[PDB]
Parts: C-alpha cells; sequence; structure tokens
C-alpha cells in the first residue's frame, strides 16, 4: 500500500528462506499476490507458485505420484532440464501402466543423446530382427523403432520392411514369411498388387487349405472361370449362397444351379433359395419387356415346382 | 498513455480503458488491469468484469491458475468445460464439486465414453429419484451384471404406476424367476397407491 516495488520484494524474499519449513500455502497466496501487484516480463512467480503447488502435490502410492510426474514434467516442459527427465524416469519406474505413460513422456524428452535415451526405453528375439531392419535404413524409422517394440505388428512390420526395402522382393518376402507364423493371406495379397504376385498367393491359399477362400476365388476370377469353380467345389461345400453368387458372375447355369438347390433342399418349407435363383437367372438372360417377362416366366417356375414338392 | 493511466490511479470504465491499451496492444499491461479491477468488487461485479477477461487471456498454466484463483456459477462450469479440452474427469469432479449440474457432468462422462456413467449416477442418488430413475433404469437396462441386477432391485426399491411398469418389466425379464419379485414389486406400488389414496 506505500507503493513500494522493492522494499516489498525485500519482505517477501526475507519470510520465504524460513517460514515455509513446517507449509508453502500462504506463501503461494503471497506469490500470486507479488505478480498482481506488479500488474497493476513480470510473469516469474507465476511459475515458481505453480511449480512449487505442483511438487507440494504429495505423492501417494505409485500410480498417484506418476500421474503428477506427468503434470509438472509437462509445466517444466512448457516453461537442469536433464535432472528434471531424470527425477521423471525415477518416477515412472517407481510407481503396467507406466509403460505406456513414460515411453511417451520419456520420448518427448529425448527428443527435445537419442542413442542412450532410446536404450534405457527399449530396455525378444522378433524385436531384435525388427531393430535390424529399420534402425539405419530419424522420425518414423527411429520414430516407431521403440514404439513399435510394444496387435497389428506382423501387418505393420510387414509395411515397414516394404517401405524401407523399396526406397523390393526382399523386405516383402520377410513379411510373406512372417505371415504364416488367414495371416498370410494379408502378406499374399499385398504382395501381389505390388502374374508370380497373383498366383504365389493362389499357391499359399491351396496349400493352406469361408472368407480366405473368397479373396482368393475373387481375385484369380477377375484378373482373367475354371478355377473359379475350382475353387468353390473345394471351399463353399453363406457358403451355400456364395456358391449361387459364384455361378452367376463365373451355358448350364440353371440345370446344375436348379439341381444344386433341390439337393440343398432335400439336405434342409426352406425353398427360397431356389425361387430366387430361378427369378434371377430369368431377368439376368439377355432380351426391357421381353426381358422382364422372362424372368417373371424362370421365376414362376421355380415357385410353381417348389409349391408342389413336400 | 500516462495521461489515460492517471485515470486507473483513481467497472464499464475499467473494461473501456483495458480496451485503449488493448488498441495499443500492450496485451499483458491490460491484463494486469484486471488484476486490478478484481481486487476491488468482489464476487458479483467482478464476474462481470472477469467473464470477458477470461475469453481474451485464453485467446491471446496460467489461466487455468486464473480460474483455480477465481474459483473462490455457470462461469466455472463454462470455463471448466474449456480447460478439459484445451484432465476431463477432473473438471467433472469440479463440476461435482442442481439436478441440470449433474445431468450435464453425466453427459461429459457419456461424451469420455459409456462406462462412467452408470459409475456416475452412484454419485448422483446422494424430484431427484426421477433424475435417479432417469438413468439408473437405463443403466439397469443396458447391463458386474449380477451387480447390476441386484443394483435394479436396489434402485427399485429406492423409491408411481409408470415405475411399477419399470419394476415389473425387472421381474418379467427373468427368464422365470422375475414372478415372485414382480408380484412383489406390483404389490409394492399397490401399496405406493395406498399411501397416495390416504393422502388427503
Amino acid at each position: 500500500n506505500q507503493k513500494e516495488f522493492e522494499r516489498v520484494r525485500v519482505i517477501y524474499k526475507y519470510a520465504l528462506d524460513r517460514i515455509s519449513k513446517q507449509e508453502l500455502f500462504k506463501n503461494y497466496t503471497i506469490f500470486e499476490k507479488k505478480f498482481g501487484d506488479r500488474r497493476g516480463k513480470r510473469r516469474f512467480q507465476y511459475e515458481e507458485e505453480v511449480k512449487a503447488n505442483p511438487h507440494n502435490y504429495d505423492a501417494w502410492f505409485d500410480y498417484l505420484r506418476l500421474v503428477e510426474s506427468d503434470a509438472e514434467a509437462e509445466a517444466v516442459r512448457e516453461v537442469n532440464v536433464p535432472p528434471i527427465q531424470e527425477k521423471r524416469h525415477w518416477k515412472r519406474y517407481i510407481y503396467n501402466y507406466a509403460l505406456y505413460e513414460e515411453l511417451e513422456a520419456k520420448d518427448p524428452e529425448r527428443t527435445r543423446q537419442a542413442s542412450l535415451e532410446l536404450i534405457p526405453h527399449k530396455k525378444a528375439k522378433m524385436w531384435i530382427l525388427y531393430a535390424q531392419f529399420e534402425i539405419r535404413q530419424s522420425l518414423a524409422r527411429r520414430a516407431l523403432g521403440t514404439s513399435i517394440g510394444k496387435l497389428f505388428k506382423v501387418y505393420i512390420e510387414l509395411e515397414l520392411q516394404l517401405r524401407e526395402f523399396d526406397r523390393k522382393f526382399l523386405e516383402f518376402g520377410p513379411e510373406n514369411c512372417t505371415s504364416w507364423i488367414e495371416l498370410e493371406t494379408i502378406l499374399g495379397d499385398i504382395d501381389r498388387a505390388r502374374l508370380a504376385i497373383s498366383q504365389p498367393r493362389l499357391d499359399m491359399p491351396e496349400v493352406l487349405w469361408i472368407d480366405f477362400e473368397i479373396e482368393q476365388e475373387e481375385t484369380e476370377r477377375t484378373r482373367n472361370y475354371r478355377r473359379l469353380l475350382q475353387r468353390t467345389q473345394h471351399v463353399k461345400v453363406f457358403e451355400l449362397s456364395s456358391g449361387k453368387e459364384g455361378s452367376l458372375t463365373k451355358n448350364k447355369t440353371m440345370r446344375n444351379c436348379e439341381e444344386k438347390e433341390e439337393r440343398l433342399m432335400l439336405l434342409e418349407s426352406f425353398e427360397e433359395e431356389f425361387g430366387t435363383a430361378s427369378d434371377k437367372e430369368r431377368v439376368d438372360k439377355l432380351m426391357e419387356k421381353v426381358k422382364k417377362r422372362r424372368k417373371v416366366q424362370t421365376d414362376d417356375g421355380s415357385d410353381a415346382g417348389w409349391e408342389e414338392y413336400f | 498513455r500516462k495521461l489515460e493511466r492517471a485515470r486507473d490511479l483513481f467497472d464499464g470504465c475499467p473494461p473501456k480503458y483495458a480496451k485503449t491499451l488493448y488498441l495499443l496492444y500492450a496485451q499483458l499491461e491490460e491484463e494486469w488491469g484486471l488484476a486490478r479491477h478484481a481486487m476491488a468488487v468482489y464476487e458479483r461485479a467482478t464476474r462481470a468484469v472477469e467473464p470477458a477477461q477470461q475469453y481474451d487471456m485464453f485467446n491471446i498454466i496460467y489461466g487455468v491458475t486464473h480460474t483455480r484463483g477465481i474459483y473462490q456459477h455457470a462461469r466455472e462450469m463454462c470455463l471448466r468445460f474449456a480447460d478439459m479440452e484445451c484432465g476431463e474427469i477432473d473438471r467433472a469432479r469440479a463440476i461435482y464439486s442442481t439436478w441440470k449440474d449433474f445431468e450435464v457432468r453425466h453427459g461429459n462422462e457419456d461424451t469420455i465414453k459409456e462406462m462412467l456413467r452408470i459409475r456416475r449416477s452412484v454419485q448422483a442418488t446422494y424430484f431427484m429419484a426421477s433424475q435417479m430413475l432417469k438413468v439408473s433404469g437405463s443403466a439397469t437396462g443396458t447391463v458386474a451384471p449380477g451387480q447390476s441386477g441386484m443394483d435394479d432391485m436396489k434402485l427399485l426399491e429406492q423409491r408411481l404406476a409408470a415405475e411399477a411398469e419399470r419394476d415389473q418389466p425387472l421381474r418379467a425379464q427373468s427368464k422365470i424367476l422375475f414372478v415372485r419379485s414382480d408380484a412383489s414389486r406390483e404389490e409394492l406400488a399397490e401399496l405406493a397407491q395406498q399411501v397416495n389414496p390416504e393422502e388427503i
């Protein structure tokens, strides 16, 4: 109130060397007053009051103190930079969830030297194999060289080798070899997209053995009808509806189709697919009016034959 | 400038003057003025300063602390809603620190995902019964599951013909096991009809 800039700072500093050893609540309030009085550049005690209150937050348990370590470290980061990172490393380690919490913080600190920080965080046979393929070959390779080492790992590692090798049949084969150890069909469909690729895939599927065979059958059919029917016979036996859809896309479609339908009906009231596949076969026939009328004749023929069959 | 500050030695006037320095873009100096205003007018007029002061300074940890100092009504909720998305649960705890307020928190917690919301109601229980019915029943429908069903019993017993339909539904839900409890439920609701009819 006496308009003293410097004498108030003398009083405040001369008080806060003994009076907080108990603790520092009124010290923080007088810090807020000193930042206020300076207002009515000068936000130094703004940081000191926040940092003291951050450390003042008691560490009870392990995750509670490690949660506070995330708060004050971010406060220290935005505003001994190495010793605060080291005391943060011991707080996170000295607390299951800290492996995902620190890694983040740790990485950030390291980024803000690189070889030592990575060895501490990384501290098993497949992990060494993943490192030797995308370590030396800064961000992404080294910025997922330690984050990756900790469900889509075989898929991401196969995409990492395909990107590293191309900048290739050496890295793609490493993904194809690790696909076999359902999963191998993903690496097979990707390597072929980049016809050996079309085939290798086929061969693999064959050797292995409803969705997996549908992908291999549709790929060999789209590339340019003999092997499409062969894959249907060694897979379809959803699966019954798939065999009907395969015959639609791939002369003797009505006869064989109807035979199959009747057989299925006999091998189990449940003749809704015989009238539906016959109505689509009639409507799909080339002729409009003549095409639509032919579809009605084909659909009604299945309905009449179905309604007269017990 | 000094000619103007002479006025500061001695609210509309206040916001106006801060707007002057803002026009001169002294920025931080201007925020100081809002410091000098609020030490004066206390929790009434100070709010009238403070809402614009927040919207502005955030626009420019410090502001977080400023709300912290500030906190000692809806303004707190807007402000807290801001802080969580620019810890969230912490904010929800702050709002927790009235029915509409309970309704909000639950909404933001649902925004953080479903699991908390069932949790929120338990806090909620302690016209409010209509709200606990509004959320507890929903949680029961969503449904740990044994604790949830027993909770459905605890809530149905916690405290109205539609509610009778609710307890009857909870009894009916059982695969031939919610009958006895169901008839007991309709019996209790009938007892409520008795206490209601008994009223003058």
